[PDB]
């Protein structure tokens, strides 16, 4: 989950 | 039931990706981060697909960082949920693996929820490792665990 | 040729104003950068005024929006 | 002039995965894009109102308030603080209350001196956060939004108002202090205000004496964090009193700060419920008086452990900044009285003794040794405020930042090589400073690894070579240089006894792990990685990465690792009895060493309540128990940190  | 894995091959695939990614997945992403990670990289992207629908989807990216070694990245992973533990996601990774090792990959990195245990169980199995962790990394608040699999 | 000639007319459209004004108001002004057969519009250095709020790059989708204008 | 029309069909004819950009904009800056229709990603989408356009709208009230309508109020203004000092947004959480944004416009003495209070106490807590900056990119957002927080009193004049305000409660408490229901009620009331008013007042004097330039006013806080005890207790005793929210107060409004958020995507801070509210203001009221007792440390080593122990509590963001900026006031004067050179010689004198700080040798008058040993200290006086900076940090980011403290150290320990050879040439001693920078770099590889369990970092498969690690090189190394260390002491002639006994603890319970789970692996009680491709060799290599930056002690490679840790050397090579009788040994070795260590401490307890639980199971386990069993075992750290019980 490709997070900031 | 066949389950087929096929290749990211147009953009009109692209719909039935970002319906597998919404309902599964919890931070929220633009149709341009599926329009970037497409385009810039279709050979890392695969599908699956049964019939004439879509129960699975994995997307990828690859790239040098800081010119040290050239790092690959999963970045959205999602399988239906009629259709999880049939072993769908597991080869899914496989060919985005294969796929980046093809690329000459030298590490795969990846960010999920602490509290997603199967996503943890999925990874320690096929041979992941705990690298940091990450506190408050999501948007949900949700601690992050960045899991890694060094190749050289 | 008409195809290139709407190409063309879009790609003069950039680094204009470009007032979006969506469904809900909102105003936007900001800065045309790009679209795409989708009909969405993504700004740059974009204010929001409900009914200033500097936005990044608003992003405002094509079942979205009302009408927009060019100054 | 509107061209939608014509923008519409022009776009309705492209390629179908095509884009408009020129030639300087490609899907990079086109990420991070706020589409302004999700819910998740436009922070913006009764009537909002501020203050100013309140106070004439009539739903305010700026005068005559009602008790209760005070003590929820103050109550929900302490839930909104503990919320921002939990990490959350100061525009989003603190500011809601309507009362801060202006309190001159405020009439009523006792909301008003509480709006002061509160903005004094946020522009303190701020200003330390700030000014230690041990903290992370999310862990804090100190962001004033350009608001002003009481810039104009000062802060006496508010601790004399708060003072004024419980002085005109106190005489109407004692007025009605003794049948009817009304007055009793009235009195309870009373008596809730004047707590919630002594112990905003209490805060806020700890925070100014620990924002004063002088250690003698630190200790003055410890009675009023004394009183804060008993103010608490009257706080939470008294809280179905006020009036209750309803979501959006009577006073309050959530979206009041629409134009001051942050264009990113936004977290949604909630403000946590009033139950929990006197339980953590205790937490920290504690924490706070813990970190007060940092001014009587006098040697270097003591302070680093104290460090050490308060951050092994995961404290908030608020008190390490305190005990941070209580350590070093100054940037370069330690409690704004010794100078950290002279805390650093006196550290070696204590630990070691060399003959150039010693008095009675030559090289203390010696001019060239007298420059060399300075140079050496101020040399070394940076990392080791670099280390204290990392040990303020958050669990989370101090294995990082401890991996990468280890070129410093080891250029430190070069440079400390050097010296001593050419100060023991000059002489003619030999590998004091050596031994004392060793003895700190392994303390710092120690704790790195056992980061690692604390933060959940390790495999089942991975604990068998961690494990090693610790124990036979690691602490190994560690035993000589602390025996070197008390050794040089006594021939230069026990400070060092307890670390010893604790350091001998904790490598015989490390080395029972070490064999409980090599006698796992052996049974096939442990899940390895079933496919793919991922040799040992580059997990193990990744994983001590960082300590081959270190030269002294040289770091172990795979190759060499597998001959040190091979069972085959041993004729014959053991079966897991053997090994699960080896376990149990080392574990009630452990639990012997440490309860002949007179006066155990907290750290004692934890690991006494580890080792001897899974004793017993070592020993059951030791008689086939459950032999042809596959299934993995369950390990719980709840005990322990670093060290597992071994649950079957
Ligand atoms: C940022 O993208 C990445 S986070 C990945 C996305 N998480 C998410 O919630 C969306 C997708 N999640 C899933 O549905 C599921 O987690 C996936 C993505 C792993 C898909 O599941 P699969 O069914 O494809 O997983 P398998 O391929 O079956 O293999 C999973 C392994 O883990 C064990 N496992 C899986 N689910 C489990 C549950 N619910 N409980 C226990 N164990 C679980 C599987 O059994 C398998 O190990 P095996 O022993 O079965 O081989």
């Amino acid at each position: 989950m490709l997070g900031p | 039931r066949t389950i087929r894995y096929v290749r990211y091959e147009s953009e009109l695939q692209m719909p039935d990706i970002m319906r597998l990614i919404t309902k599964d997945l919890s931070e929220p992403y633009s149709i341009y981060t599926y329009r970037y990670f497409i385009h810039n990289w279709p050979q890392l992207c695969f599908l699956a697909m049964v019939g004439e629908e879509c129960v699975g989807a994995i997307v990828c990216k690859l790239d040098m960082h800081k010119k040290m070694f050239r790092r690959g990245y999963i970045a959205m992973l999602a399988v239906d949920s009629k259709y999880r533990r049939n072993g769908i996601g597991t080869n899914l990774v496989k060919k985005a693996i294969y796929a980046m090792v093809e690329g000459d990959c030298d590490e795969v990195v990846l960010e999920t929820e602490i509290t997603n245990k199967s996503a943890l169980k999925l990874y320690e199995n096929l041979g992941f490792v705990r690298d940091k962790r990450l506190f408050r990394y999501y948007l949900n608040g949700v601690d992050a665990l960045r899991l890694k699999l060094w190749l050289r | 040729s008409a195809a290139e000639r709407a190409r063309q007319q879009l790609e003069a459209l950039l680094n204009k104003t470009m007032r979006i004004r969506m469904t809900d108001g909102r105003t936007l002004v900001g800065c045309f950068l790009c679209t795409d057969r989708d009909c969405n519009v993504i700004l740059g250095s974009a204010q929001e005024f409900l009914k200033p709020r500097v936005l990044g790059l608003a992003m405002v989708p094509g079942h979205h929006i009302v009408s927009i204008e060019v100054q | 002039v509107d061209i939608t029309q014509d923008f519409e069909e022009a776009c309705r004819e492209l390629k179908l995965g095509e884009l408009l950009h020129d030639k300087l904009f490609g899907l990079f800056e086109a990420m991070s894009a706020i589409e302004m229709m999700d819910p998740k990603m436009d922070a913006g989408m009764r009537k909002v109102l501020n203050f100013e356009q309140a106070i004439k709208d009539g739903t305010i009230k700026i005068k005559d308030l009602t008790l209760p309508e005070l003590i929820g109020i103050m109550d929900t203004c302490f839930c909104c603080l503990i919320t921002w000092l939990e990490g959350h947004s100061l525009a989003q959480t603190v500011f809601t209350c309507l009362y801060i944004h202006n309190p001159d416009f405020i009439e009523d003495p006792a909301m008003k001196a509480f709006a002061l209070g509160i903005l004094k106490i946020c522009d303190i807590a701020r200003e330390k956060v700030n000014k230690a900056a041990v903290f992370e990119e999310e862990d804090f957002q100190s962001m004033t939004y350009g608001f002003k927080m009481a810039n104009s009193v000062t802060d006496l004049r508010v601790t004399g108002m708060l003072k004024d305000v419980e002085d005109d409660m106190q005489r109407r408490v004692k007025s009605t202090r003794s049948r009817d229901p009304e007055v009793e009620l009235e009195h309870q009331q009373c008596l809730a205000v004047f707590s919630r008013v002594k112990f905003t007042r209490v805060l806020l004097t700890v925070l100014i004496a620990f924002t004063k330039k002088e250690t003698s006013a630190v200790a003055e806080a410890q009675k009023l964090m004394v009183q804060a005890a008993d103010l608490l207790s009257a706080i939470h005793n008294s809280l179905h009193h006020g009036i209750q929210a309803q979501n959006i107060m009577m006073g309050f409004e959530p979206l009041v700060n629409q134009r001051l958020l942050p264009p990113t995507f936004p977290r949604y801070a909630k403000i946590i419920k009033r139950e929990e509210m006197v339980n953590y203001f205790a937490r920290l009221i504690d924490r706070i008086k813990t970190v007060c007792e940092v001014v009587n440390l006098t040697n270097l080593h003591c302070i680093l452990d104290f460090f050490c122990e308060f951050s092994e509590q995961s404290p908030c963001v608020l008190s390490r900044s305190l005990l941070q900026t209580t350590f070093l006031v100054d940037n370069k004067k330690v409690f704004g009285t010794h100078l950290m050179q002279d805390m650093v010689k006196d550290a070696l004198r204590s630990f070691v003794s060399p003959p150039v700080l010693s008095p009675k040798c030559y090289l203390y008058n010696n001019h060239q040794a007298k420059d060399c040993i300075d140079s050496f200290v101020t040399h070394c006086v940076r990392p080791f405020c670099s280390l204290i900076q990392i040990h303020g940090h958050n669990r989370a980011r101090q294995r990082d930042k401890l991996g990468h403290i280890l070129e410093e150290f080891a250029t430190l320990q070069d440079e400390a090589e050097k010296v001593d050879a050419a100060l023991h040439t000059m002489l003619l001693h030999l590998a004091c400073l050596g031994t004392w920078v060793l003895y700190h770099n392994l303390r710092i590889m120690i704790q790195y690894l056992l980061s690692g369990f604390e933060l959940e970092l390790y495999s089942m498969h991975e604990y068998y070579y961690i494990y090693w690690y610790l124990s036979e090189f690691l602490y190994a190394w560690l035993m000589s240089t602390l025996s070197r260390a008390d050794g040089s002491q006594m021939a230069e002639e026990r400070p060092l006894s307890r670390e010893i006994t604790m350091s001998q603890a904790y490598q015989n319970m490390c080395a029972g792990m070490f064999k409980t789970m090599v006698a796992f692996d052996m049974d096939g009680k442990v899940r390895k990685p079933k496919f793919e491709l991922d040799s040992e060799q580059v997990r193990y290599e990744h994983r001590f990465a960082p300590f081959n930056s270190v030269m002294t002690p040289p770091p172990v490679h795979y190759l060499q690792f597998k001959e040190m840790s091979d069972l085959n050397k041993y004729s014959p090579p053991p079966q897991s009895p053997e090994l699960y009788v080896a376990a149990s040994k080392h574990f009630q070795q452990a639990k012997m060493i440490l309860e002949n260590i007179p006066n155990p401490d907290h750290e004692v307890n934890r690991i006494l309540k580890v080792a001897k639980p899974n004793f017993v199971v070592m020993k059951l386990l030791a008689g086939g128990h459950k032999k042809e069993s596959k299934v993995p075992p369950e390990f719980d750290f709840s005990a322990h940190k670093y060290f597992p019980v071994v649950k079957l």
